[PDB]
């Protein structure tokens, strides 16, 4: 029933903050923490993400973590910063300075137990905890290293719970930071082994959608976060509203993860929107299978779909949805693994997101995600062959061995996404 | 005497139970509070409805039923719903965490924690029976509770009750209403484990029911509500033999004697007629001959398969309502001379017939038209093995690449349980082929 | 004849008993193989995690070794 939310670093807290605004809006919860909605369905499963506080109040079961107070202070100052539990803001003063080793082994390590205490306080008061969801970046130091350190520390105390992450992937089109490929490769090496399900949020994809598709002159971080929020609202719909398909973290994991390591999903969304002021069932159905609507800079047609989840939001014909979903599957049969029958699952939610009458979120486990990992391994090998910037990491305590190991594991993961992309039915 | 305990396992099993019990009440004149004005024997009697309903001193007719699910949300709706006063709180059993579409969780992990509580409550119901006949188990093939918990419960019921009758109504998976990609694994795992522990199993292809609702009842995108209303009718037809009395009434056991030639060949095909809309039934009444012929129409089957490409090993006709022997006899004679039914060379070509005079009742706010007479045919055809093959092909595609197997292995299961289950399914498919060969 | 009649009812009883027995045995065997397996799986998982903790000490010690 209950999920525990954890936002780490700058990126994590920023995307995590928007998640809470958007879903609160949807569930009829104001920044004070009261319900002022119309439909009963908004409350049915509110206990999933919110705590029913004394005096008919609703508190996000969220833990805000950062090695620097900067971002968290801005979140507290924010529109919804008052809905939160004040005790759930756990912050350092030092910072990670976009260093994985700092968030993982040293600075983040000294702060990790103070976090665990809040994680436990939240987990003890759960009637039947499902698992946890972490929002973070892989390019930084805090969300990257401490976020991955938190993942393994939590798994030691709740080994039988679902570990879900929204991992924002580093792009050169988005940041000047040179150590971003080093921080990502060490993070992905952690995620392969310790997460059950990871939503791959590629900044390259979010930027190109903003610049090219959305026609944004100078895309900002908040512009990128409007895509992240839309994606995050869609992928959690089935968990928050009464439904039949993928209604809990494990049912979703059993349906999406055929092989333990291959748990990196390509999110997709239609209609693509900008926070400015501005689609049929076949149009929605068509768009969420085209590269332009992919939250990861990967082409579905350059790989095969192992499994897919399709969420439909708004009042439409279920018959039409069924017919359109059948149409795309028959018309694109080659791009779906034959050895996994009936791999596309479809859910229908009558509650549309705000500002839309109908939307479609796509959750895909495509072998085409190897394009996102190949790009990061190229960005890593450019530096690693040179042994460039390694003092930042060896100095904090690490070895050159750890980077060789992390590179291999991410190279092995790509060999595996290819292995099943080439796998035959007969 | 001759009481039957019904066990409703998982969402499919529970929601079908809701529909079934709702319908039995309507057929016997039992109010949503359990009161039956028609019954003069207060506190108890020997009436035919007493095989399914117990009686309190107060005058409440209580279903001889246990509802089990590893999660509260589905059973909670029964606790709050129209018939909340029909059941005692102790008959409605919930866990906190479900089996997450995993056989291993329902059979082992989660299921092991609730099994003894379920057995206690079955025992409590058993203890109120003067002469327990057996059990009716409602579950899905695809869900983790529906597959794993039913398996475990069946095994435990064989240990606890011996060879006391264990019948099942199993929901067969269909893509149109399918909840999980691993349904073919759960179906093969439950079929293997339960094979030895069931005396008769009525499979209900969700696709077959879906098609009937769409085609016969003209429903765009049928809901579980629509599906369960049609299943309610088929189940009622098969249990009517037990819940009513009459001169022409043949007991479910007598049908079973004819339906089961070999212990493993215990899957009968159910065909129901008529399934018609109020609009399509206005000024058109269907005769005994009309409804009988409709039974040999593949469009009216509970499982999608071709019995015209298979061989019969039995035919049972279960009539409901305004039906007299003269007409049934004539309708059978016609089908026979019409020579449309090929039988195995080793068995008699007779049709076993039962008739209950009480006509089919309909749930208010239904799609189904109230008809004067209805029929349910139970046949043992080699064609039912087509269902086994389709499910077995899907399993094969996935298990070749060991797709999703870690989810089972991580819950304590071995690859060996998968291969052993599949080999039993190959053996069963071979058994169905063997029975169809003419003797030398 | 009275002997064979006695023998037949005895065979019915023994086959029913042997059935309940074998069922009891198969279940006990499966619930123990599953208990041992799931436990062994959690054990393996936590040693892998405990070794990640052991390695982190080796890193924090290697850092303090320079000072
Ligand atoms: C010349 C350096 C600039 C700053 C940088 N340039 C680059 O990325 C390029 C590609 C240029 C060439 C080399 N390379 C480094 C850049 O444009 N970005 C880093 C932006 C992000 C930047 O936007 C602009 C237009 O510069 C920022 N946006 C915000 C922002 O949205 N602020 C919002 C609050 C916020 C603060 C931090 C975080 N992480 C999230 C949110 C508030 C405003 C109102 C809004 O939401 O738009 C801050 S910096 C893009 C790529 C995402
Ligand atoms: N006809 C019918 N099928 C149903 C119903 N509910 C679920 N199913 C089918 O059953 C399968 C899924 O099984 P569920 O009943 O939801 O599973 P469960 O036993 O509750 O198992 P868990 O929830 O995993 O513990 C799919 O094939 C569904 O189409 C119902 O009310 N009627
Ligand atoms: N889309 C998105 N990316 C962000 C945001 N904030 C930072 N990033 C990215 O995060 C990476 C650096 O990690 P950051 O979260 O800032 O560092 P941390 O505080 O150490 O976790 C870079 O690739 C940034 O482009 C944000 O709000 N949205
Ligand atoms: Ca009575
Ligand atoms: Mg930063
Ligand atoms: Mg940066
Ligand atoms: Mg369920």
């Amino acid at each position: 029933r209950e999920i525990v939310h954890i936002q780490a670093g700058q990126c994590g807290n920023q995307i995590g903050a928007k998640f809470w605004e958007v879903i609160s809006d949807e569930h009829g919860i104001d920044p004070t923490g009261s319900y002022h909605g119309d439909s009963d369905l908004q409350l049915e499963r509110i206990n999933v993400y919110y705590n029913e506080a004394t005096g008919n109040k609703y508190v996000p079961r969220a833990i805000l973590v950062d090695l620097e107070p900067g971002t968290m202070d801005s979140v507290r100052s924010g529109p919804f910063g008052q809905i939160f539990r004040p005790d759930n803001f756990v912050f350092g003063q030092s910072g990670a300075g976009n260093n994985w080793a700092k968030g993982h082994y040293t600075e983040g390590a000294e702060l990790v137990d103070s976090v665990l205490d809040v994680v436990r306080k939240e987990s003890e008061s759960c009637d039947c905890l499902q698992g946890f969801q972490l929002t973070h970046s892989l390019g930084g130091g805090t969300g990257s290293g401490m976020g991955t350190l938190l993942i393994s520390k939590i798994r030691e105390e709740y080994p039988d719970r679902i570990m879900n992450t929204f991992s924002v992937m580093p792009s050169p089109k988005v940041s000047d930071t040179v150590v971003e490929p080093y921080n990502a490769t060490l993070s992905v090496h952690q995620l392969v082994e310790n997460t059950d399900e990871t939503y791959s949020i590629d900044n390259e994809a979010l930027y190109d959608i903003c610049f090219r598709t959305l026609k944004l002159t100078t895309p900002t971080y908040g512009d990128l976060n409007h895509l992240v929020s839309a994606t995050m609202s869609g992928v959690t719909t089935c968990l928050r509203f009464p439904g039949q398909l993928n209604a809990d973290l494990r049912k979703l994991a059993v349906n999406m993860v055929p092989f333990p390591r291959l748990h990196f999903f390509m999110p997709g969304f239609a209609p693509l929107t900008s926070r400015g002021s501005q689609l049929t069932v076949p149009e929605l159905t068509q768009q969420m299978f085209d590269s332009k609507n992919m939250m990861a800079a990967c082409d579905p047609r350059h790989g095969r779909y192992l499994t897919v989840a399709a969420v439909f939001r708004g009042r439409m014909s279920m018959k039409e949805v069924d017919e359109q979903m059948l149409n795309v599957q028959n018309k694109n049969s080659s791009y779906f693994v034959e050895w996994i029958p009936n791999n596309v699952k479809t859910a229908v939610c009558d509650i549309p997101p705000r500002g839309l009458k109908m939307s479609a979120t796509f959750i895909g486990n495509s072998t085409a995600i190897q394009e996102l990992f190949k790009r990061i391994s190229e960005q890593f090998t450019a530096m690693f062959r040179r042994k460039a910037f390694l003092h930042w990491y060896t100095g904090e305590g690490m070895d050159e061995m750890e980077f060789t190991e992390a590179e291999s594991n991410m190279n092995d993961l790509v060999s595996e996404y290819q292995q099943y992309q080439d796998a035959t039915a007969d | 005497m001759r009481e039957c305990i019904s066990i409703h396992v998982g969402q499919a099993g529970v929601q079908i139970g809701n529909a079934c019990w709702e319908l039995y009440c309507l057929e016997h004149g039992i109010q949503p509070d359990g009161q039956m004005p028609s019954d003069k024997t207060i506190g108890g009697g020997d009436d035919s409805f007493n095989t399914f309903f117990s009686e309190t001193g107060a005058g409440k007719h209580v279903p001889r039923a246990v509802f089990v699910d590893l999660e509260p949300t589905v059973i909670d709706e029964v606790r709050t719903g129209t018939y909340r006063q029909l059941f005692h709180p102790e008959q409605l059993i919930t866990g906190k965490e479900d089996a997450a579409n995993n056989y291993a969780r329902g059979h082992y992990t989660i299921g092991k924690e609730i099994i003894d509580l379920v057995l206690d409550r079955i025992r409590k119901l058993a203890d109120q029976c003067t002469g327990l006949q057996g059990f009716l188990v409602f579950h899905s093939f695809g869900g983790g509770t529906g597959s794993g918990f039913t398996s475990l419960l069946m095994e435990r019921l064989s240990v606890d009750y011996g060879k006391k009758s264990k019948l099942e109504f199993s929901i067969y998976p269909a893509p149109q209403v399918s909840t999980a990609v691993v349904e073919p694994y759960n179906s093969i795992l439950t079929t293997h484990t339960t094979l030895e522990h069931s005396d008769c199993a009525f499979m209900v292809d969700n696709e077959a029911i879906y098609d009937i609702c769409r085609r016969n009842l003209d429903i765009e995108r049928p809901t579980y509500t629509n599906l369960n209303r049609l299943i309610g009718q088929i189940v009622s037809s098969i249990t009517a033999s037990l819940r009513f009395d009459g001169a022409l009434n043949v007991d479910l056991t007598e049908f079973q004697t004819n339906l089961v030639p070999y212990p493993r060949i215990h899957f009968p095909l159910a065909t129901y007629a008529p399934v018609i809309s109020a609009e399509k039934a206005y000024h058109e009444q269907l005769s005994v001959a009309e409804i009988t012929n409709a039974c040999f129409e593949p469009a009216n089957q509970m499982v999608k398969c071709d019995p015209r490409h298979g061989k019969y090993m039995a035919c049972c006709l279960l009539y409901r309502g305004d039906v007299v022997p003269k007409d049934v006899n004539a309708a059978i004679a016609t089908i026979k001379t019409k020579r449309t039914i090929q039988f195995v060379d080793w068995c008699p070509t007779g049709f076993k017939v039962g008739i209950n005079y009480q006509p089919p009742t309909v749930v208010p706010g239904g799609d189904l038209a109230k008809v004067q007479r209805a029929v349910c045919m139970l046949s043992n055809t080699t064609a039912i093995a087509e269902a086994w093959a389709r499910l077995d092909h899907k399993f094969d595609l996935m298990y070749a690449k060991r797709a999703f197997v870690h989810w089972y292995v991580g819950e304590g299961m071995e690859e060996g349980e998968f291969s052993e289950a599949r080999e039993d399914m190959a053996a069963l498919e071979k058994d169905y082929e063997e029975v169809g060969v003419d003797s030398v | 004849k009275r002997e064979h009649e006695r023998e037949v009812i005895q065979k019915a009883i023994e086959e029913n008993n042997n059935f309940i027995k074998m069922a009891k045995e198969k279940l006990a065997q499966k619930m123990e193989s599953n208990k041992e397996n799931r436990e062994a799986h959690l054990a393996a998982m936590l040693e892998r995690l405990q070794e990640k903790d052991k390695h982190a000490e080796e890193v924090r010690k290697n850092k303090e070794l320079k000072e």
